């Protein structure tokens, strides 16, 4: 994409009722918001189209 | 059992309204007459056997692996071992189950034949001999009304026994 430089993403998983804590003074992208898991779905792969009325 | 490609020569392709079905001769002709119990108890089976498999799994499983971006190589002849086993073995249960419920179903038409022709064997009792291609020969006179009586079960032994005696050992 023109750029050379790269952005390595991590996560980890903060149980309820815990905090996360970061120190830094460089090469930081921030987090504004963190999401939060809804409930129960499934995720598959395909390479084709869809149908809702089956 | 014998019967079904044993002793009996072979079947009636025009016996449409049963698996199972009865053909007589006697002064007035012949006639292809079926047999509901017969046929029916075999249908029951057969369709048995057809409501079992039917019956799938509750038990979910995610997808492990991906084709887009792919997961790790020394894992990959793992999973691809794993799954390339199972597939090995439901491969061999499908070649036993299949190759099984097939291998009884058939039986269940030879012991089906076993019993509607000893039960005419004892109805008949001691009135009829049996030749060789699965027949009654009968000695006495038993026209279409006659005939009937053993279909339906309601033939009476002591009714025709003394002609039948008398027509055999002559
Ligand atoms: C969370 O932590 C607080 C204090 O640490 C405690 O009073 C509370 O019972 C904990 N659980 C929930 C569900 O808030």
């Amino acid at each position: 994409n023109g750029l050379s430089g790269r952005i390595d993403f991590h996560w980890l998983m903060l149980n309820p009722n815990d905090t996360v804590t970061f120190s830094f003074n460089g090469a930081f992208i921030a987090p504004d918001r963190a999401s939060f898991l809804r409930g129960k779905s499934m995720g598959i792969q395909s390479g084709v189209q869809v149908d809702a009325n089956c | 059992f014998g019967a079904i490609a044993g002793f009996i020569e072979n079947g009636w392709e025009g016996l449409i309204d049963g698996w199972y079905g009865f053909r007589h001769q006697n002064a007035q002709g012949e006639g292809t007459a079926a047999d509901y119990k017969s046929t029916q108890s075999a249908i029951d089976q057969i369709t048995g056997k057809l409501n079992r498999l039917i019956e799938k799994t509750n038990q979910q499983f995610e997808l492990i692996d991906n084709e887009f971006n792919e997961v790790e190589k020394q894992i990959g002849n793992v999973i691809n071992w794993t799954r390339d086993s199972i597939t090995e073995v439901w491969s061999y249960n499908a070649e036993l189950l299949v190759a099984m419920e097939n291998q009884h179903t058939i039986d269940l038409a030879d012991s089906e034949m076993d019993k509607l022709y000893e039960r005419v064997k004892r109805q008949l009792r001691e009135n009829a001999e049996e030749d060789g291609t699965g027949c009654f020969e009968i000695f006495h006179k038993c026209d279409d009304d006659c005939m009937a009586s053993i279909r339906n079960n309601t033939y009476d032994h002591s009714k025709y026994r003394e002609e039948a005696m008398q027509n055999r050992i002559q």
